[PDB]
């Protein structure tokens, strides 16, 4: 009972938190995609044109 | 929490660089307009001289 409701339940919450961590990392990678290859690339081309 | 703060900080960076890019695009359009106006005005003045 302690495992299923306290230990393994805490481990399930930990797995959900790790999944949230991976989702946040993926969102961060998307932001670097929009930023580096994007808004910095857009900044570079805009500065070149200007 | 650290990754969420990183995402938020990178979103303010996105917003700042997006304001910069909006200013750059406004300045690019303004430079194009200033070219067309100024070169046409110089053409008009040189044509009056001619």
């Amino acid at each position: 009972r302690i495992i299923s409701s306290e230990v393994q339940e805490s481990n399930r919450t930990e797995t959900e938190l790790v999944g949230l961590k991976q989702n946040l990392i993926n969102n961060k990678l998307k932001l670097m995609n929009v930023l580096e290859t994007g808004i910095m690339y857009k900044l570079e081309i805009l500065q070149e044109q200007l | 929490i650290t990754l969420e703060k990183d995402i938020k900080n990178l979103k303010h960076d996105i917003n700042e660089k997006t304001q910069i890019n909006e200013k750059l695009e406004l300045e690019l359009s303004e430079a194009n307009s200033k070219f067309e106006l100024s070169k046409q005005e110089n053409e008009r003045l040189l044509v009056a001289q001619r």
